């Protein structure tokens, strides 16, 4: 009797093991990936923009724009002890 | 002769191992086999077709 058709009925196979879940992940994913990120924030030069670029970068753990901030607040209230002194 | 056709059938036994569909199909493959096998025997067999008219 005549060989049966199972071999040749492919499309429970498309979504028959796990891989394909993935598969129809990233073919989002990665295609609509760019090849870097579109920008990370770091400087815009709004003149504050420049306060992050040079203290508050990705790698910039350094004490310097809380040390300045402090000062800042420093600035402030010792005036203001000439203005009610 | 009919090997040409079997050891393609067997070599595709070989990897119908490969495909996890089958069922009965390597039953149906087996059945061709069993009946090809017996033609094969039969046909050794063979007695002529008539008897010797000249001895027998």
């Amino acid at each position: 009797v005549s060989t049966l058709i199972p071999p040749k009925v492919v499309s429970s196979k498309n979504i028959g093991s796990a891989p394909n879940a993935k598969r129809i992940a990233n073919v989002v994913h990665f295609y609509k990936s760019l090849p870097q990120g579109p920008a990370p924030a770091i400087k815009a030069n709004t003149r504050l923009a420049r306060y992050k670029a040079k203290y508050f970068d990705g790698d910039n753990a350094s004490g310097k724009p809380l040390w300045h901030f402090a000062l800042g607040i420093i600035a402030f209230g010792y005036s203001m002890e000439y203005y009610f002194h | 002769a009919k090997s040409a056709a079997n050891k393609l059938d067997w070599a595709k036994v070989i990897s119908s191992l490969r495909i996890t569909g089958s069922t009965a199909t390597q039953l149906s493959s087996f059945k061709k086999r069993n009946d090809e096998a017996r033609r094969q025997l039969l046909e050794l067999q063979s007695q002529p077709t008539e008897v010797d008219f000249s001895h027998y």
